[PDB]
């Protein structure tokens, strides 16, 4: 075991999670939606290439990340 | 001697029966002389002599004055090991309640008098009077008065009006009492007192008073009058170096009683006023509620210290009370322990046990053979021969060592392959040789272990080890039925390398005669041990009625797959070792060899692969370089685009195309694939090489390559450490779980410089700190587990019930993740198993479910076989032989005796332990997630159920919840439900649900699932969600583990209609004799009883436990055993903790058959 | 470290702790677990009475080991003892029956 | 001895193999008695297990001789 | 930035100023009652206790 | 002890480091042995509970041992004496190995004396003691005695 | 550690009164007047 | 109510911080005795009433001990601590109160009492004075004495002279 061998698994479960749920967070695969969801602007061309399937403008999506950087 | 404990509480004339004198004055020793006093605490008169059959002063000093009471200091001359044994009495001049039956919450006192606490203390620390008895005079008995009010009371009433305070009070309170009349009057009441509150404290209160009459119990005597005194070399003053004295606690609290008792029968005899009386009792009631309890009143009265005295409380309870650290663990003779190396030459059955701790351990036996031999004429010369370390000592050590194990234990027992018998092998040096295949069984590596030697003293524990514990009788997981003695590492590279081809080596194409020449030709140097030839080998099949046919043909294999064949026995096919033999590869090599020929052939074959492993893997010469870590050459490139990817999407974040945490989200998961890319790169390189060849043209094989080699043998490593060996580390964590987005693009062929090296450090540090915590509470699964699981043994041989689960395969979506054959291996069948022709049984029933009808099971294609569970057992104070299963741990069918609930509490908390420590959500996982599953804790969002069948219907509109009623399709509907809408309903108000089904979504609470299905659907539920964790790390563990465990969770009932029995309605009882209960009520002619099958955490259970020395054991030793005085239990042994504390054998394992003639016995 | 027997701690009549004191191995909870989960009865009664508390039991053995004569007879460990007068030592009137 | 599977076998069970084998081996020991089998020098454990083995021991058989002791 | 360093120093500083409120109790007592002259102060102060 | 704490806290002080016992019997008018002792009594013992620590979580009472038993060893040496010296006795006449038994305190619970030995010999103990004295010179002889001898410890 | 109080209970121990502690913390969105506001534009980001 | 309050979302959360505790325990309290005795009570509930909060693995693990009889009895304590304001548990307060119930005495008062005490015992020495078997085996005494079996100053310490 060596007591370095079993950190060794624990780190590894550590950053395996975070990276596996930074990368779910991202959603490539989508749907064209085409118009905001909150606010119904125009999603401009270049945010729908990027992230394919954005569901918010850039504008409602940093309110959303500052209320939900709080938390709630 | 005893076969039962009785307890109950102790009059003050019986505390007197045990006295050999009262204590009068608080001295301990002279000061100048060290002698006793002549009333203190340390007596001679009532303690006993200080020195074996000698008087205190010394007028008699012959052991032929024996039991004569000396005249100059009445000490009688007897062993000073009685002084060890008598207890004193303390002639207390006031009344003072015992503190456990006051400030214990029910408070017996309290809930007895059917009196508050609060005021019961107003009475008892001298606030309120309290009228006892007072006439017709219009008073009110158990009336508070305070004293102006009696004095005003007393106003006009010259008549005795009977008003106390004080314990003497309550005293006179108790007394009074009188317990089968107002057993009477509380029956009367609980006739005409139809309402909850009331008349449910009425039977709640008439249940203690009944008891109280039954135990035997006299009210009073929770009022101590007198008051015991432990014996003296129980609470000793012993001195320590240069006239240094060490005392206990308990001499200063017991000191306090003594000197307070002494000066209130002072201010007694002087006339005192009320109000120093008053205070000098308050004094002495403080005073030995310290020396009971301390802590119960505040504060804890401490000592030449800041810290509290301990109690007599305090010296049963806690970690360093008697039940925990000295009534079960104990420090042991005949016993050492040293450091362990390997001794690679062992056989599984032995260990090399130094010269020097066998002549310390076997000590007696060798003087006995010295003695019996003549080589030594006394035990004193014997004892000098050993001392010198003569010639013959050594003769005399062989012999005496010979057929004698000696158990081998590592610190963490987490489970019962922490503990195994080997047979001695004497070696020079000082560290114990410990065989390499058993490392796993005991988790210890080489690099400075310590482990312990005990010695089996008896011819009992003699054959206990050689018959159960030797080492090569343990070879299979008790928690799973695969061998446990899988060879680790430098034995799998040994036989990779071996048997692992390449295109063109020495001798390619040679048609040996068969593995003698192919080992004749490699060892001269003529072949090399992978050059494919044509082989001739002969392998021996039972395909039979066990008759073992020969057959000989040519086959295609390497000279190494070919010299390895030489070991093999006979009933193996070829192949087993056909192919490259990496680590899965050998573990199925040694299954299949044990499922085919048993248990001999199997050690052997144990034994001769670690002894071939390690020969062949050292002839490998398999080092490890730094040109070894072929880093890709795409690797730049990869990272170049991985860096334009990021730099692109910096740019496009600036230009508020994105957001902050969006493109951070980006950043980690371009990193990620970048890594991912050049791992990917790396393992291509790595694992596989050019060569040349018969015909001259280059030709691709698996790599040679030795990081690869141990790699991809499964011997030690795995791609992801051979990443961070080349290809590049990676993206890092914090503590908080966050990844830090600047990664590793360097691996460790290659350097870190000074910053990454600092960020690898936040994981580093945080995984070293969690698996050194994980440490110190490595094994509280396992304990809760057998708090509760541990007196469930297995005592009958069949139960006969046809109840059984259907055991099927669990198809998780997609394909099967654990088939039919597996779940249902080794279990009994409930039913015959027919033909999908429908008319063909075939398996009859009872059949032990063995690989042969396990292949014809999946044969036939029948995929759900109904089999009998441990929680559908029928019997009675334990389980049966068929309802269990097989061993696991010996390939056969379970014994009458094995106690499997401790087998099934550490098989499931060891390989828990490989499991992580912390929870995590992807189906969370983790150790706390199982922990929480057998707490069986309500889910705070339960998918709500169908309580009744019939046509759904729904009621009134937002009464905070929308309400519904069920109603039968002929029955009545007197149950509704208040569904929050919140709880996003499943199903209309117009389709009749069956009972037992969803109403809206969400986690099942099982207590609800238990309660209107099966205990089948609790059952199922629980060990497929538990093993759902435990496939998520990729841990097995049987299903006949969890099923016990839950056997013992769902052992309480709760009875609906009491029938013509005598259980009542609102109560609990432990479902195993309310089963016997209605079963012998309706044997005459009666009715039985019908429950409500319960459920309890195991936390819950395991305190419901039917003797009291066990329970006083894991639970609050004070409040076990006040109700175990007040209810006058006997505790007939019949346990396995209670009779380890007791110190006989346990009804397990050996003991079974000893109880059973004691049984005889006590019925006969 | 090794120890057949030796020194015998004053109030709980154990063998001592540690190297130093020429001590016993602790045998403790878990162990306790490991034997009961394989049959051996013996093993633990032993290693529970004689070979740890059961101060008239242990030099039964010793004599009858040189005597050899391989059988323990255990009577009743020093643990349970001072445990039973301790708690009669409270209030609690604690017993043993008629066999 | 390594392994008692046919000593267990013969016997049916493994804890009344031990109980059998240390009686007979008490017999053998210390009120003294001769082995059924010829003891190649092994401890009377060994030989009473190796008996268990060939049938000559069982506790039909031991309770059988202590009545033929009781008639001598 | 929130926590900081002590070392032999400021800890036996410490050690000794609790002993130097110590011997303040007993020098104001003992300065109120009498302040007869033949006092000095080497009755006043005894080494122990600081 | 109260007059030595204080002479010895006036006398630090004023001589420097610390009264030497000599000093304090200077300075008081004890005999400085009577000083030494009250120096020796002991003060407030101490709990048994005390931590040791950190080790093992064992209070202080786990280490004081039991100086009063007979280890295993010693009475294995007794009785294999007892039994050595009845198969010595066996090899002596009857009323030496009476006198023997008796004089000396073997299985009986005495210690018997010589007037009362000799009673049931009817001897003045003048015969009673020489027979004792003949029994103890024959058992002397070596052939006799090397068990007894190797009894002896030195 | 004792009870909780409301913050500004002890903004009024040391002895302003609301106005001064809404001048403190708050800004003032002034109207004026019909029922015109005046306007901060970097107020209303959305 | 309030400390119900406290009781029931305790229950609920499993734990309690000091600072919950001191937040919902009543304000008429002034004396830390009482305030510990809830703490104990409320933990025998028991809830476990900490300084910091617990982690979400804590509470997963930690036994839950020991429902419900000792429910009952802490809860029917607690609703009632609530109400009596005076209550305490050390000897030594309750003493200082019951002496401070007494008023203290004056110079004059002491002459009184003095002078009272030596009335008391002057009856009882004219009432026992008027037995005369006291006088005889007064007499006796002295004659014993006189004999020098005691001592002309032990039987008596003279007279009031
Ligand atoms: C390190 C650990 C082995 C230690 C023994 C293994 C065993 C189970 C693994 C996780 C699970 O598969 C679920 C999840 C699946 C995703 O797809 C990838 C991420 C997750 C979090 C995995 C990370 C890691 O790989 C785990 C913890
Ligand atoms: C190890 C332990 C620390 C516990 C934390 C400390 C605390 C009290 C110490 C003993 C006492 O002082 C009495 C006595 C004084 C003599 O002069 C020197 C020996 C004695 C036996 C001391 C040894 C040791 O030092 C003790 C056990
Ligand atoms: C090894 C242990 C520390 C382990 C951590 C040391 C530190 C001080 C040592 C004790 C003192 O000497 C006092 C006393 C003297 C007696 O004579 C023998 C017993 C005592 C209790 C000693 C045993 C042991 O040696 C002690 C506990
Ligand atoms: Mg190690
Ligand atoms: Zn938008
Ligand atoms: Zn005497
Ligand atoms: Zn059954």
């Amino acid at each position: 075991s060596d007591e370095a061998d079993e950190a060794y698994s624990v780190t590894e479960q550590l950053t395996m999670t975070g990276i596996n749920r930074i990368r779910q967070k991202i959603n490539a695969h989508g749907i064209p939606v085409y118009l905001c969801e909150a606010c119904g602007n125009p999603i401009p061309e270049a945010r729908r290439k990027i992230f394919p399937g954005v569901t918010l403008c850039v504008e409602c999506q940093a309110y959303q990340e500052r209320q939900r950087k709080h938390y709630a | 001697e005893f076969d039962a404990i009785k307890i109950a509480l102790a009059s003050p004339d019986m505390i007197r029966s045990w006295s050999f004198g009262e204590v009068k004055k608080p001295e301990t020793i002279n000061y100048r002389t060290f002698k006793p006093e002549r009333d203190g605490l340390f007596c001679a008169r009532i303690f006993g002599p200080v020195k074996d059959y000698e008087c205190l002063c010394g007028k008699y000093k012959r052991l032929k004055h024996r039991g004569v009471i000396c005249e100059k200091c009445g000490v009688e001359v007897t062993q000073t090991k009685v002084r060890r044994e008598r207890m004193g009495h303390i002639e207390l001049a006031s009344p003072t309640a015992h503190i456990w039956f006051l400030k214990s919450l029910p408070s017996r006192i309290g809930l007895l008098l059917d009196m508050p606490l609060r005021d019961i203390e107003r009475v008892l620390y001298f606030e309120s009077y309290v009228v006892i008895e007072g006439g017709m005079t219009n008073l009110e008995r158990q009336q508070i008065l305070t004293e102006e009010q009696y004095l005003d009371a007393l106003e006009e009433f010259g008549d005795e009006f009977d008003a106390k305070m004080g314990a003497e009070a309550i005293q006179a309170l108790l007394k009074s009492m009188d317990l089968e009349q107002e057993c009477e009057q509380l029956r009367e009441e609980l006739n005409e007192t139809n309402s909850e509150t009331k008349r449910k404290k009425l039977t709640k209160r008439i249940k203690l008073l009944e008891a109280f009459v039954q135990s035997g119990n006299k009210p009073e005597w929770m009022i101590l009058t007198v008051l015991p005194v432990l014996p003296p070399d129980l609470r000793p003053l012993v001195p320590l170096d240069g006239g240094r004295f060490a005392t206990s606690d308990l001499n200063d609290l017991y000191r306090r009683v003594i000197n307070r008792n002494n000066r209130l029968k002072r201010l007694l005899d002087l006339a005192a006023p009320d109000i120093i009386v008053r205070n000098e009792k308050r004094m002495l009631q403080e005073a030995v509620d310290a020396l009971l309890d301390n802590g119960r009143r505040g504060r804890a009265i401490t000592g030449s210290n800041k810290r509290p005295l301990k109690s007599l409380a305090d010296m049963i309870k806690g970690k360093q009370g008697r039940f925990r650290q000295n009534l079960l663990g104990k420090r042991v003779d005949y016993s050492g322990r040293s450091v362990i190396t390997v001794g690679p030459y062992l056989r599984l059955h032995q260990c090399g046990l130094p010269k020097k701790m066998a002549l310390e351990l076997f000590k007696p036996f060798i003087y006995g053979k010295l003695e019996l031999r003549g080589l030594a004429t006394t035990i004193k010369a014997a004892k000098k021969m050993v001392e010198r370390e003569e010639a013959v000592v050594w003769d005399i050590l062989d012999e005496v060592i010979r057929e004698h194990p000696v158990l081998l234990n590592r610190a963490p027992t987490l489970h019962r392959l922490g503990i195994q018998a080997f047979e001695p092998v004497l070696i020079e040096g000082k560290a114990i040789q410990l065989h390499p295949l058993v490392c796993a069984a005991y988790n210890a590596d080489f690099d400075g272990d310590q482990m312990a030697v005990h010695v089996p003293l008896t011819l009992e524990a003699q054959l206990e080890a050689r018959a159960l514990m030797m080492s090569t009788n343990n070879i299979l997981s008790p928690a799973n039925g695969e061998p446990i003695i899988v060879p680790s590492q430098d034995v799998v590279l040994g036989l990779y390398y071996m048997t692992r081809d390449c295109v063109n080596a020495k001798g390619e194409g040679m048609v040996l005669t068969g593995p003698k020449e192919a080992e004749r030709l490699y060892r001269s140097g003529l072949a090399s041990l992978h050059a494919r030839v044509k082989v001739r080998i002969t392998e021996y099949e039972k395909d039979a009625n066990g008759e073992l046919v020969a057959k000989t043909s040519l086959k295609d294999t390497t000279v190494g797959r070919a010299i390895l064949w030489m070991i093999v026995p006979k009933g193996l096919p070829y192949s087993i070792v056909n192919q490259a033999l990496g680590k899965k590869a050998i573990s199925k090599m040694l299954n299949t060899c044990y499922r085919i020929l048993g248990l001999k052939p199997t050690v052997i074959f144990a034994d001769q692969i670690m002894y071939t492993g390690f020969a062949y893997a050292a002839r490998s010469g398999a080092s490890v370089g730094i040109d070894d870590m072929v880093i890709p050459e795409k690797k730049h490139e990869i990272i170049s685009e991985a860096e334009a990817e990021v730099a692109e999407i910096q740019e496009q974040f600036q230009s508020g195309l994105v957001t902050a945490g969006e493109r951070y989200n980006k950043v980690i998961d371009i990193w990620a694939a970048a890594n991912d890319r050049v791992s990917k790169a790396m393992m291509d390189n790595l694992q596989t090489e050019t060569v040349i060849n018969r015909d001259g043209q280059e030709e691709k094989q698996v790599s040679f390559n030795s990081i690869y080699m141990m790699a991809d043998s499964g011997a030690r490593g795995s791609a992801a450490q051979i990443r961070q060996l080349a290809g590049m580390r990676g993206l890092m964590a914090k503590p908080d779980g966050s990844i830090i987005e600047t990664p590793i693009t360097a691996n460790f062929r290659e350097g870190l410089n000074v910053l990454q090296y600092f960020i690898s450090t936040h994981g580093a540090r945080k995984g070293l700190a969690d698996t050194a915590l994980k440490t110190a509470n490595s094994g509280y699964l396992t304990r809760r587990l057998v708090d509760v699981a541990q007196d469930l043994v297995v005592t009958e041989d069949d139960c006969g019930t046809h109840e059984g689960i259907m055991m099927t395969p669990v198809i998780e979506g997609g394909d099967v993740k654990e088939p039919l054959r597996d779940r249902v291996l080794g279990r009994v069948t409930a039913e015959d198993v027919l033909k999908p022709g429908t008319a063909d049984i075939l398996v009859p029933r009872n059949t032990l479910l063995h690989e042969q009808w396990c292949d014809l099971l999946e044969e036939n294609s029948v995929d759900a076989v109904k089999v009998r569970s441990v929680v559908s057992c029928d019997t009675d104070f334990g389980v049966c032989a068929h309802c269990y299963g097989r061993d696991l741990a010996r390939g056969h069918i379970i014994n009458k005796g094995e106690a499997i609930g401790v087998i099934a509490a550490q098989s499931i908390g060891e390989p828990g332990t490989q499991l992580t420590m912390r929870t995590f959500h992807i189906i969370t996982g983790g150790l706390p997630r199982v922990a929480d599953l057998f707490e069986a804790r309500r889910p705070k969002e339960p998918a709500i159920l169908a309580e009744i069948s019939g046509i759904v219907s729904f009621g009134k509109e937002t009464k905070g919840k929308r309400r519904l009623v069920i109603t039968p399709v002929d029955g009545s509907d007197p149950y509704e439900e208040m569904i929050p809408k919140w709880r996003q309903l499943n199903v209309f108000e117009g389709e009749r649900v069956e009972r037992g089904d969803v109403i809206s979504d969400g986690p099942e609470a099982p207590h609800d699932i238990l309660r209107l299905r099966g205990v089948h659907a609790v059952t199922r539920y629980i060990v497929n969600e538990v093993q759902d964790v435990y496939r998520l790390q990729g841990v097995k563990i049987n299903d006949k583990h969890i099923e016990v465990i839950v056997r013992q969770m769902l052992r309480k009932a709760t009875i609906v209609n009491a029938g013509s029995s005598d259980f009542l309605e609102g109560e609990q009882v432990e479902y195993s004799r309310v089963k016997i209960a209605n079963r012998e009520l309706e044997a005459n002619g009666k009715v039985g009883a019908t429950y409500s099958r319960d459920l309890l955490g195991i936390t819950k259970a395991s305190l419901a436990t039917e003797s009291f020395i066990s329970a006083a054991s894991f639970q609050e030793t004070t409040r076990v055993l006040t109700e175990a005085a007040v209810a006058g239990k006997r505790d007939e042994l019949r346990g396995l903790k209670e009779n380890v504390i007791v110190g006989r054998l346990i009804p397990a394992g050996t003991g079974y058959a000893y109880h059973q003639d004691r049984m005889r016995r006590r019925a006969a | 470290h090794a120890r057949s027997t030796g020194s015998y701690s004053l109030v709980t009549q154990q063998p001592l702790g540690g190297k130093a004191q020429f001590g016993g191995q602790r045998f403790g909870e878990m162990e306790v677990w490991a034997l009961e989960a394989y049959g051996a009865a013996y093993t633990l009664q032993e290693m529970l009475t004689v070979k740890s508390d059961d101060v008239n039991g242990r030099t039964k053995m010793y004599k009858n080991i040189v005597d050899g004569n391989h059988q323990m007879e255990p009577g009743m460990p020093e643990s349970f003892n001072v445990l039973l007068k301790e708690i009669r030592s409270l209030g609690i009137n604690i017993e043993l029956e008629d066999e | 001895r390594v392994t008692v599977q046919d000593a267990v076998e013969k016997i049916g069970n493994r804890f009344d193999l031990v109980l059998v084998a240390a009686r007979r081996a008490r017999q053998m020991q210390v009120g003294g008695k001769d082995p059924l089998v010829p003891e190649e020098n092994d401890k009377t454990t060994v030989i009473a297990l190796r008996e268990i083995e060939e049938g000559l021991i069982n506790n039909q058989i031991l309770d059988v001789r202590e009545r033929q002791e009781q008639q001598e | 930035g929130n926590r900081r360093i002590r070392s032999v120093g400021e800890m036996a500083e410490n050690q000794f100023r609790v002993g130097l409120v110590r011997v303040e109790r007993a020098v104001k007592e003992r300065l109120s009652l009498g302040d007869l002259d033949t006092l000095m102060p080497q009755d006043m102060i005894n080494a122990k206790p600081i | 002890i109260n007059k030595l704490n204080r002479i010895s806290r006036q006398m630090l002080q004023e001589m420097g480091r610390e009264p030497t016992p000599e000093e304090l019997a200077e300075r008081m008018l004890m005999p400085e042995d009577k000083i030494r002792k009250v120096l020796k009594i002991a003060k407030e013992p101490i709990s048994m509970e005390t931590p040791i620590g950190d080790d093992e979580d064992s209070h202080l009472g786990d280490f004081i041992e039991d100086t009063t038993l007979e280890l295993p060893l010693d009475s294995a040496t007794t009785e294999s004496l007892r039994a050595a010296t009845h198969d010595v006795l066996a090899g002596l006449t009857a009323r030496e190995a009476k006198v023997l038994r008796m004089r000396f305190g073997i299985d009986m619970n005495t210690d018997y004396t010589l007037e009362e030995v000799g009673k049931q010999f009817d001897v003045t103990r003048e015969r009673i003691r020489q027979i004792e004295a003949k029994a103890l010179r024959k058992l002397r002889h070596p052939s006799r005695s090397e068990v007894l001898r190797s009894f002896l410890d030195d | 550690r004792r009870r909780k109080l409301p913050a500004t209970i002890i903004l009024r121990a040391l002895n302003y009164t609301t106005e001064q502690i809404l001048d403190l913390f708050f800004e003032k969105v002034i109207f004026e007047i019909k029922l015109q506001m005046e306007l901060v534009p970097e107020r209303l980001r959305g | 109510s309030q400390l119900k309050l406290l009781v029931t979302r305790g229950k609920e959360q499993g734990y309690l911080t000091y600072a919950e505790v001191n937040d919902h325990l009543p304000e008429d309290i002034v004396d830390s005795d009482q305030i510990e005795d809830i703490i104990q009570m409320i933990n025998d509930m028991g809830i476990q009433v900490m300084e910091e909060a617990p982690d979400a693995d804590d509470l997963m693990l930690a036994e839950n001990t020991a429902d419900e009889d000792a429910a009952e009895a802490a809860a029917q304590v607690l609703s009632s601590v609530e109400s009596e304001i005076g209550r305490t548990t050390d000897p030594v307060r309750m003493y200082m109160r019951e002496m401070g119930t007494v008023e203290l005495l004056t110079r004059e008062g002491e002459i009184d009492i003095a002078k009272r005490i030596e009335d008391g015992i002057n009856q009882v020495q004219c009432s026992v004075a008027e037995y005369p078997e006291a006088i005889t085996y007064l007499l006796e005494q002295y004659d014993r004495v006189e004999a020098e079996e005691a001592r002309l100053s032990d039987l008596i310490t003279g007279f009031v002279d």
